[PDB]
């Protein structure tokens, strides 16, 4: 009797699921229809008179603008599906795939939004030449370091955090937030007074402030830039295309599907004034 | 996604 | 004072 | 290995840095310590951020848990240590 | 792929599908209640 | 946690923090630690050198909402009293929502001997979404 | 330069500022120290805030982590310094 | 006037209020104190809150921070003063 | 009539009940202490929780900070009473 | 049965875990510890995690309240005993 | 080839966001044409 | 340039309100002949230390 028994199978093919914090709700993007976006910001500001009642008034000043170029890569995956699988495989194989791939391509542009370099994919704040904050020119990302090489300060710890807070801009501070890995998220929540008691108070905020748990950001190392600040919205432009380019192609792999899809997505800091850094240097 | 005679895939 | 290890004064 | 790595450093806490200081006699210290273990027992005079200055009759190897801001020359005879 | 302009892209990785059964076995209690209660016992015992 | 009996005592609730994060950044969306009401009351009552009890109606923990289970071993040897994940995700329930009874006034004559039963099953679903907490070493 | 600046001070803390003490005898101290730290030894006076007194028989270097309001001049043979 | 007035005075503070103890035997202590100061060396006897005494061979200035409900008087040779 | 008797018992806190011990030697301590007082001078050995043992020369009257879960009897020489 | 298993364990706290220390010498600790109780007396020579080094005059049980990352073995002629 | 992917400029030119905190939403903001504004404020009060 | 030193008169009218001085701009309340609280008056701004 027991071949008459035939076990119900689920109703969408699960799969597990995979982190989805990736730098794009936080920043600006930008729907693109060309190969190239350029942003115009200001690198500087004018000048104000405060002009007396008879004297005289004479030119003030312009801000100088700078265009900041983004390269609006792609990125493509071609899975080799079987025509014999989405006849009789009554789950919508095609519409999976789809999902699967979109999900691949924001998974995988999380890692170059942070730490891509420029070949062939977007480049992160992490790759944008930093230089210390104090001496900050436009051309570059400000850090502040926090002591000791390895782990944090040791007389005083976690007014790293505080001093990389208070040096990002007023305006900046508005709307900003910390971005980390879950494995320095970890090393700062297990922080801790004198006491034994953690010295912190679903977004998991920090000093008030949010904090994107990325994946893709180095841990505490020696030199390592483990924990970013800032308004990113202001600071980092992503654009894109809005949509997941699918080509199912018969031919090459003749009883075979294979799905060619592919977005396009760019982008770098348009604001370097709006992010900073974490060092571990000295 | 890929062929219906191999089971994992 | 009391039972502690500390440089401290009391 | 610390176990403590995370724990902060508070004035109650043990002496996590050491230095040697000298008595330096109208310029004042690099970083003033928490507290000063004693080299060598004698006199020695110490003055506080207010300026006032007494001079201790120390023992050999005592610790103070004075945090004084310079040690000068004219009555130090005793060595010390300084704790931060 | 992070593709190229000019790279001839070839395949890509396919998830691999795992299959986990739920065998769905049963539970069950046989109380003995009185023909007597259920008469004589007011509250609606067969719904409590 | 480090010792074997208790958690670990030099640095203690970190066997706590590292359990939460290293579960997932997507899972602990919606996570929910589980427990029992013994080892609750043991983790409540840790507390730091002043005594004071260091964990500030579901009775969450670290924002994280806490299931009071009762099936859960209590904090032994090399017991697993801490789990955390989204089992929303992470374990699957199947079952018939309803209740099939069937009285019998034939079989125990004088009596009706109601024979009730549901069938319900279920295991792991996701494997990546359970994280536990031992207390060995 | 002292990396502790902003902690707070607390009564457990370390001695951040020093001034000597005489036997005053009927009239109060400026600032009641947090600890005494004795210079010579001997025997010294003390008098809380309840007003109780009693004579302590103390040794030469010693502190002393009691916070009195008024030290006498009757029985004190001994010098200290307090510390605040 | 003290800086220190607004602190809370905890058990690990420094001693505000002292008084002289006698051996009272079977007659608890007014108030307990958080450390005894002892002036004359020798042995005392003390009693916890759950009443079980040991002999202590304290030796002559020192602090020892324990805190008793009862000194009794008959293995009590040192004069001590509570700090509290 | 204690004004502490809210506060909650550190591990700082001073030693609020005291048991004399015993050199037990391979039976653990009924209570492990926050520090031990030490009566007698000599040797004695310690074993933590992790079970590794040293010997202490310990002098007369000194405190230890430390916090034993057995005293063994094979080179303990000094006699030594428990605060909890 | 400790009482205080609950309570974290601080810088300030009693000593939990003992091990003793050899004079390692360009190779670092296994891990540092809060205090080191001498065995001997003697000199010892510490290293910071900064990496300046002095040597201590130390006393033969004394306990001294340092965190040290390296005991070197050049001017050390004092037996100690971290603790942690 | 690649001279006919003329990029695409931004919608609006963007700026560096300095700090506009300025204590003109906090202190009292008054409309006035004229060359000067008057505020007469009481340095005292009466008695009872 | 409509919004730009609009932009820039708002946060150059800052400066003024807080530490500007007489001369042909606003005074800020910083530059108000400061006299210490306790023994304050209505024509100077009080401090505390």
């Amino acid at each position: 009797g027991g071949y008459l028994v035939d076990p119900q199978t689920s109703e969408t093919i699960r799969g597990v699921l995979r982190s989805t914090a990736s730098l794009r709700q936080i920043a600006s993007v930008v729907n693109v229809e060309a190969t190239s976006f350029d942003v115009l910001v200001d690198k500087t500001d004018m000048g104000s008179g405060w002009a007396s009642e008879t004297a005289a008034l004479s030119e003030t000043a312009t801000p100088q603008i700078d265009r900041i170029t983004i390269p609006l890569h792609e990125l493509a995956a071609m899975p080799k599906a079987s025509q014999r699988l989405l006849d009789d495989s009554a789950f919508d194989i095609e519409t999976w795939l789809a999902n699967r791939i979109a999900d691949k391509f924001a998974r995988a542009e999380a890692a170059a939004f942070i730490s891509g370099d420029g070949v062939d994919k977007p480049t992160g704040f992490l790759t944008k030449t930093k230089v210390a904050n104090g001496a900050w020119a436009w051309g570059s990302l400000g850090y502040v370091a926090t002591g000791a090489a390895g782990d944090f300060a040791a007389v005083n710890a976690s007014d790293a955090v505080v001093d990389l807070v208070y040096a990002l801009g007023a305006e900046y501070r508005a709307n900003a937030s910390f971005v980390m890995n879950s494995k320095t998220a970890g090393a700062v929540r297990k922080m801790k007074d004198a006491d034994g008691r953690f010295l912190w108070a679903e977004p998991a905020r920090l000093m008030g402030y949010p904090v994107l748990i990325a994946e893709d950001m180095p841990d505490i190392a020696a030199n390592a830039y483990a924990i970013a600040f800032g308004d990113f919205g202001n600071g980092y432009t992503i654009a894109e295309r809005p949509d997941l380019r699918v080509l199912r192609d018969p031919f090459s792999a003749k009883p075979h599907v294979l799905f060619y899809a592919s977005k396009r997505v760019g982008g770098d800091v348009s604001d370097f004034a709006a992010i900073k850094l974490l060092k571990f240097a000295a | 996604a890929l062929n219906s005679a191999v089971a994992a895939e | 004072i009391a039972l502690g290890l500390g440089l401290g004064l009391a | 290995m610390d176990v403590f790595a995370k724990h902060a450093v508070s004035l109650e806490s043990p002496a996590v840095r050491h230095y040697e200081i000298t008595p330096s006699d109208s310029t004042d210290l690099a970083r003033r310590p928490r507290a000063l273990r004693v080299q060598t027992g004698g006199t020695l005079v110490l003055r506080d951020e207010t300026g006032i200055t007494v001079t201790y009759t120390v023992f050999a190897g005592e610790i103070l848990p004075v945090r004084p801001v310079r040690v000068l020359a004219t009555g130090t005879t005793a060595t010390a240590v300084g704790w931060e």
